[PDB]
């Protein structure tokens, strides 16, 4: 069945890519229509008003949904695709970081002086956020380790963190470094029977799991990802390396990123059909970049016949599965249909 | 004169042996009706423990099963011989094991799809991680003379057959220019 | 499709021969005129009717310029030291086994031109053999450039195509597999 | 003088090459150019060559080659590593290596006489025939050799050693330390299989009244496991004497061999057109030996002994037999022999003999001259208990037994027979058996034979796809006749014994036709032939 | 015109009727002038006296020749017809809505109409005549050609790019150039309107 509203609903699972397509064209792809591949064509001073307003946007630590709008909507387009992360390596891939979502990356030799140094860098930068997460004012961020994703975030105050995509094994780790979470005999008996006649006694999985935790308790969790050797991987392409991290304003240490995005044109069987293609790859597509391009297609008018619509779909949300469970103002979707009136989904 | 458009595959007796072959499966207790295991099994009893009935039933019969069952995955595709196949399986005869091996893997996502997600995509993982490993085996093997692919599967099979026909034909027309 | 097809398209290539019959009009052919001939004075006819002429004992086959020792170790060369496949004549292989067949008394250093394109066949077939088993390990793409290939080349390697379309299903299988 | 050396090393390496890849019969056809790259496709690294194609191609190269074996094999085994290199570049990833290839002959001659072989040939080629008496486990030889200095531990690698069955010298000092102090590192050196065998002269060479004389051979690398006792071979190889006497032995260079379970559809339709014919029990005890007249019952008997009963084995574990056993009384005529030699023939396994018990797993036993095993018999299984041993030898058989003539070991007999005034049926047969003979005189000087009975290759075959595929049961009906015909037979020696053994005699008929079950023609027929067979012994003696 | 030009022709869709794996449009036009040629040839040879020189035997060589690869085309097309009749109706009946050109000729669908009545005829005397009710509908099974490949040249100079399905991610598709000397391993269906222009021979 569908469900529908007037404006974009809220999903807090962070996925690996966004692909939009489109029977209307795209601002910079007017003159052809035939098949081909189109470079994503910038214009003047659109990538640096961008940049103003989403800083104008994230300012306070948190978004303000009053800013004024830029003039050229290729603005707005820039301003969904950046992001703040840390650590940096050229030409090593740092998303996804679940072994299993791991295409073959090719194997990155370094000295001991680069890892060290990286590592201990690394325990002041992670401070620096907690910290003015749990006693400051941010909004909140996310961790992507080897074998799980951590989300901090605030209720609309009270804190929460989720973890998601656990194992039984990783459970009891965690219950042994001392975290509490609000997760989701006869034999004695026989063993006494055989004592009291005189022979002798020498005669859960639950798949994958995510795991919630309020208030106080959120404090143990944070010693543990600073402490454990599970989470540092010291075997493998990514021996030594520390955890990624990811925000949505600035920090220490945090270097300004943004998304690859390309773009095609489908023309097929002497149609009226010829097909619009966006692209967006190459790091997390964090929940505010939906949000934004929903503004860039409205703002461009490409709904004016809604009787042709177009659609949006992002990709890779299972591995974060769990985040959107904790609150009444979170959905998860995966495919979305687009237009001025409303914003259209499946049931799920 | 009434025309019913059907699969691709409707007539293909490989497809029809396939779907003939029964898996391992267990039935909540009291949810279905006591006959249907003298009715479409034939036996007389459900066997019963504390999970529910456990019985082996056909593919073709579980896919009209709307209701609750679940499924026990066979000893060829347990998790120990996942892991086994999926490191090495470039020489293992995988017709000893199941000699429609892939089309009941296949089947067996399908069905497994709406009680464990990710299980399902596990098994297609050791799927084509197992296919990519023998393909070309397969093609070299289908060159020599002496070959008679004893090992092989009813998928692979079709491979090597087109593989030694080609070779016979290229073959005779050499052997005129003498 | 298959080498006896391959060969009945490559008897269309047109030939040099001289006659030692003669007659005064053209001949006439749904394929186009062919006459008159001259004995002794060469001309141009298909390889069909040079090998019809040949058994019959009505003229003198004149082979290709690249049936020279000369030429024949150029394409070696290039062949060598080129990493895909080289670029050949139309019919190569076809017209070598034809003529050698059917017209060996006329071939000049039949010996060393015949062991030349031995060996140009057997490295081209390492070449192929090599592409496609480096195909096969392949699981990101279904495409692949094969640029000078041969006719009886691309006849004689069908099993990669059966293989191709085996594979497709359970990739496939897997995309559908995937939850969301 | 070593560069003088090279230069002839070198130059045969560049004549083999030539032969390798220029010789031909003619079109395309490089036939050795062709089997070398078939062979290396196919993962075995040998090639094989014919000396008189050499001696056509160059004469001056094989002379050489027989005369100086030694010196001149070497550099063509070498010819073929590079022009295998040359043939099958560039190869696929993972198979960068080259390998080392082995190089065999052939040569049409007449063989010399192993008595006949002059002193002059040694270390030349010859070719010799004979038999193979014995054959050795294979072992390991090494190829190449790393030495290492026990005091100083400097090394010397790669050092090759020679073929055959020779040693080699270590050095005795130091290259850079006492009497003998270089090691061999066991990990560091290459090896390969080899073999060693024994020939014997053909019994035909023989001069008259002596004894044949023999022959050691060595076998390396594919030579190796390609014979067996009792096999005819003609050999080339090279006359070696064995490190001022010595013994002489042959380093084998080629070796020529002078020499069910699995069916067509033709086959499987023959099978089952006989099924399905009416006749077909009556037609194969006629076919059980048709040179011999008469005895009609004990031809159906041996018919139920080869197909047998079904095996069976119940949840508590205890397993009941599928044998059948028969015995045979009476004269010691009449061709017993005979019969016992056919069913040796036509059994898919057996033995005929006057332990022997043991040799018939699946198979059957034909024991003449019984008059000469109990547990044996119904266990399937003898034991002992002597001074210091004890064992149990458990074997699968039915038996065949034919006397002259204990009461006792009668109740392990399924079906017996007395074979017992003939002089005017006789003459009748007198006249066709000499007229056999006369015929047979006069020669001196596939399903069906021509007189309509079965073929052995087709009996045989079809009785070991029988075995292997029918095992039948019997209905309720059937087996509602046994209890009265028991009650009635004890009520009026009747044993439980007695009742299997009627109820594998109609699991042995039903077997015959391709049954699923067998019903009450087929137990009616059981108890006629048991009746007429046992009760012959109730009634005499 | 001429003869000459309508064999070329004939030969390269020959080839193309050979290696594709289904029905291209059908070309019974070039098969009816090459066999009013052969029998034009034919009387034309049987009006002459003397039969025992050499022209006799050049021409009839060629009308040998011209025979086998007619006959070959429609050999080939009538057992691609065989396999599934219903479906190939379908199909023509769809180009015809489409405004394309033809996918069989008349005397191809009379063919197929004839073929198709004979074989439900087997079905309903053995077993349709005895089902219930409900179960007495013909089946027909769908096309099987999705995941076929071929081994393709270009021969015209400005055909483009084309597009092919991704295997890292089956949701969308990758596109190609296509350079004129090239030859590809390639999806069928990517290159079949391409097929039907005559810019790409399959091989
Ligand atoms: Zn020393």
């Amino acid at each position: 069945a569908q469900e529908s509203a007037e404006d974009l609903p809220t999903d807090l699972r962070i996925g690996s890519k966004m692909r939009i397509v489109s029977k209307v064209s795209f601002p910079w792809m007017n003159t052809r229509k035939s098949t081909g591949n189109v470079i994503v064509k910038f214009q003047t001073n659109d990538r640096f008003d961008g940049m103003q307003y989403f800083n104008k946007t994230f300012l306070n630590g948190y978004e303000d949904p009053t800013v004024p709008l830029p003039v050229s909507p290729m603005s707005i387009l820039e301003a969904a695709s950046l992001f703040y992360q840390f650590p940096v390596i050229p030409g090593l891939k740092m998303y996804p970081r679940i072994t299993a979502e791991q295409e073959n990356v090719s194997r990155v030799s370094l000295a001991p002086l680069v890892t060290s140094t990286m590592l201990e860098q690394w325990q002041e930068c992670y401070a620096e956020l907690y910290s003015s997460y749990k006693k400051g004012q941010r909004g909140s961020f996310y961790v992507a380790t080897a074998v799980c994703n951590v989300l901090f975030t605030k209720m609309p105050q009270k804190l929460v963190a989720v973890i998601t995509h656990t194992t039984s094994a990783i459970r009891e780790h965690l219950r042994s470094q001392g975290v509490d979470f609000e997760a989701p005999s006869p034999m004695k008996l026989a063993n006494q029977w055989l004592n009291e006649i005189g022979v002798s006694p020498r005669t859960d999985r639950a798949g994958f799991q995510c795991l919630v935790v309020h208030g106080s308790k959120i404090h143990a969790l944070f010693n543990a990802l600073m402490d454990s050797d599970v989470v540092h991987e010291k075997t493998g392409p990514y021996t030594k390396i520390p955890p990624t991290l990811i925000a949505t304003s600035p920090f220490l240490y945090g270097q300004l990123l943004s998304l690859t995005k390309s773009s095609n044109i489908f023309a097929k069987a002497g149609t009226k059909c010829t097909e619009y293609e966006l692209k967006l790859e190459n790091g997390p597509v964090l929940p505010h970049c939906a949000k934004m391009m929903t503004q860039f297609i409205r703002s461009t008018n490409m709904c004016s016949t809604e009787e042709k619509p177009v659609t949006m779909q992002v990709m890779d949300r299972h591995t974060s599965q769990g985040m959107s469970d904790w609150t009444e103002t979170a959905t998860n979707w995966n495919t979305v249909t687009i237009a001025e009136n409303c914003v259209k989904w499946t049931k799920n | 004169f009434e025309i019913q458009r059907v699969e691709s595959k409707f007539f293909d007796l490989d497809d029809i042996i396939a779907k003939s072959d029964s898996t391992s499966c267990t039935f909540e207790i009291g949810d279905l009706n006591p006959d249907f295991f003298q009715e479409m099994l034939g036996v007389s009893k459900p066997t019963q423990n504390a999970d529910g009935y456990g019985v082996d039933a056909p593919y073709w019969l579980l896919e009209s099963v709307r209701s609750s069952f679940s499924i026990q995955l066979p000893k060829a595709y347990s998790v120990n011989m996942q892991n086994v196949l999926n490191a090495d399986s470039k020489k293992l005869n995988l017709s000893g094991l199941q000699q429609h091996f892939y089309g009941n893997g296949m089947q067996l996502c399908r069905l497994m799809k709406g009680e464990n997600p990710d299980g399902a995509l596990s098994l297609a993982r050791c799927l084509v991680s197992t296919l990519t490993q023998r393909l070309g085996e397969i093609v070299s093997t289908a060159t020599h003379l002496q070959s008679k692919g004893e090992k092989f599967d009813s998928l692979e099979t079709k491979v090597f057959l087109e593989g030694k026909r080609c070779k016979e034909d290229i073959d005779t027309w050499l052997r005129q220019d003498n | 499709m298959n080498a006896e097809r391959c060969e009945f398209i490559a008897g269309n290539s047109l030939i040099e021969v001289i006659p030692s019959i003669s007659d005064d009009r053209p001949i006439h052919l749904i394929s186009g005129d062919i006459g008159p001939f001259e004995a002794g004075v060469p001309c141009r006819i298909p390889v069909w009717t040079a090998i019809l002429m040949k058994r019959k004992h009505n003229c003198k086959v004149v082979a290709p310029q690249w049936m020279d020792v000369d030429e024949l170790k150029k394409i070696l060369t290039s062949e060598t030291e080129s990493q895909g496949l080289a670029k050949l004549p139309d019919h190569f292989f076809e017209i070598s086994h034809m003529l050698v067949r059917d017209a060996r008394e006329d071939i000049f250093e039949v010996e060393a031109v015949k062991s030349l394109v031995q060996d140009i066949y057997d490295r081209r077939d390492a070449k192929l053999r090599s592409s496609a088993i480096e195909f096969l390990r392949q699981n990101q793409t279904c495409h692949a450039q094969l640029d000078n290939v041969q006719l009886i080349e691309a006849s004689s390697a069908r099993a990669t195509l059966e293989a191709c379309r085996q594979m497709g299903a359970v990739v496939r299988n897997k995309h559908e597999s995937t939850p969301l | 003088t070593g560069r003088e050396l090279i230069a002839e090393y070198r130059q045969l390496i560049t004549q083999f090459r030539n032969f390798i890849r220029d010789f031909s019969t003619g079109g395309f056809g490089m036939i050795y150019r062709d089997q070398l790259k078939r062979n290396y496709f196919s993962h075995e690294y040998r090639l094989e060559i014919n000396l008189n194609h050499l001696k056509n191609f160059d004469e001056d190269i094989e002379m050489k080659l027989r005369k100086f074996p030694g010196k001149v094999l070497p550099a063509l085994e070498e010819a073929a590593k590079i022009v295998a290199d040359e043939i099958t570049t560039p190869r696929p990833k993972g198979e960068e290596k080259l390998h080392d290839i082995q190089v065999t002959l052939t040569l049409d001659e007449y063989p010399t006489s192993l008595r006949q072989v002059k002193s002059a040939q040694v270390s030349q080629v010859v070719k010799i025939s004979g038999i193979i008496v014995a054959a050795a486990q294979v072992r390991s030889k090494a190829t190449k050799v790393t030495l290492q200095c026990r005091q100083c531990k400097h090394t010397i690698p790669d050092v090759s050693i020679k073929p055959g069955l020779e040693g080699f010298a270590l050095p005795r000092t130091c290259a850079a330390c006492p009497i003998d102090p270089y090691i061999m590192l066991p990990d560091k050196c290459e090896c390969v299989d080899y073999q060693t065998l024994k020939l014997q002269e053909n019994p035909e060479d023989v001069p008259h009244g002596e004894m044949p004389r023999h022959l050691q051979l060595f076998t390396e690398r594919y030579l190796t496991d390609k014979v067996v006792p009792g096999n005819r071979v003609t050999i080339v190889g090279v006359y070696s004497i064995k490190k001022g006497i010595r013994t002489p032995y042959l380093r084998v260079l080629g070796i020529h061999m002078e020499t069910f379970t699995t069916f067509t559809p033709e086959e499987e339709r023959m099978f089952k057109t006989l099924a399905q014919r009416k006749d077909a029990y009556e037609l194969i005890a006629k076919s059980i030996a048709p040179s011999i007249y008469g005895s009609a019952d004990i031809k159906k008997s041996i018919a139920c002994l080869l197909f047998g009963g079904a095996r069976k084995k119940l949840p508590d574990g205890i397993t009941r037999r599928g044998d059948i056993n028969v015995l045979l009384l009476g004269d010691p005529g009449t061709a017993k022999s005979q019969l016992l030699k056919f069913v040796e023939q036509v059994s898919p396994i057996g033995v005929y003999t006057s332990g022997a018990m043991v040799l018939a797993d699946g198979g059957v036993v034909c024991i003449d001259e019984f008059d000469k095993i109990h547990e044996a018999m119904e266990q399937q299984t003898i034991s002992i208990a002597k001074a210091g041993i004890t064992t149990t030898l458990n074997s699968r058989c039915s038996v065949l037994a034919a006397a002259n003539s204990m009461p006792t070991i009668l109740s392990r007999f399924d079906m017996i027979y007395i074979v017992k005034h003939d002089v005017l049926k006789d003459a009748t047969l007198a006249k066709h058996v000499i007229e056999v003979h006369v015929n047979a005189s006069a020669a001196k000087e596939t399903m069906f034979d021509t007189d309509g009975f079965l073929t052995i290759e087709f009996l045989k075959k079809f009785v070991t796809y029988a075995r292997l595929n029918c095992g039948p049961r019997l209905t309720p009906q059937a087996s509602e006749k046994l209890v009265n015909h028991y009650v009635k037979m004890r009520n009026p020696p009747i044993t439980v014994r007695q009742l299997e053994a009627i109820v594998r005699i109609a699991e042995s008929i039903a077997k015959m036709e391709l049954q699923q079950f067998a019903t009450d023609k087929h137990v009616e027929e059981a108890l006629r032939l048991f009746r007429v067979s046992t009760i012959e012994a109730a009634a005499t003696g | 015109t001429t003869p000459e030009e309508v064999l070329r022709k004939m030969t390269a869709t020959w080839q193309n009727e050979l290696c594709a794996p289904c029905l291209l449009p059908t070309q019974m036009e070039l098969v009816e002038i090459l066999l009013d040629q052969i029998q034009g040839m034919e009387e034309n040879i049987g009006k002459q006296t003397d039969k025992m020189q050499l022209r006799i035997s050049v021409h009839r060589v060629e009308l040998q020749r011209i025979g086998f690869i007619t006959s070959d085309y429609v050999r080939c097309r009538l057992q691609k017809i065989e396999s599934n009749p219903h479906d190939a109706i379908d199909q023509h009946k769809k180009r015809k809505e489409e405004g394309k050109s033809d996918l069989l000729s008349e005397s191809e669908m009379k063919f197929a109409e004839e073929y198709a009545l004979a074989e439900s005829n087997l079905f309903q005397k053995t077993v349709l005549e005895f089902m219930p009710a409900a179960l007495k509908k013909m089946p027909v099974p769908r096309g099987d050609h999705d995941d076929v490949m071929v081994y393709a040249k270009v021969t015209s100079d400005d055909v483009g790019n084309v597009a092919i399905p991704d295997w890292q991610d089956l949701n969308g598709e990758v596109i190609l150039e296509m350079e004129p000397e090239s030859c590809h391993l390639i999806p069928f269906e990517s290159v079949h309107q391409l097929v039907e222009d005559g810019n790409i021979q399959l091989m």
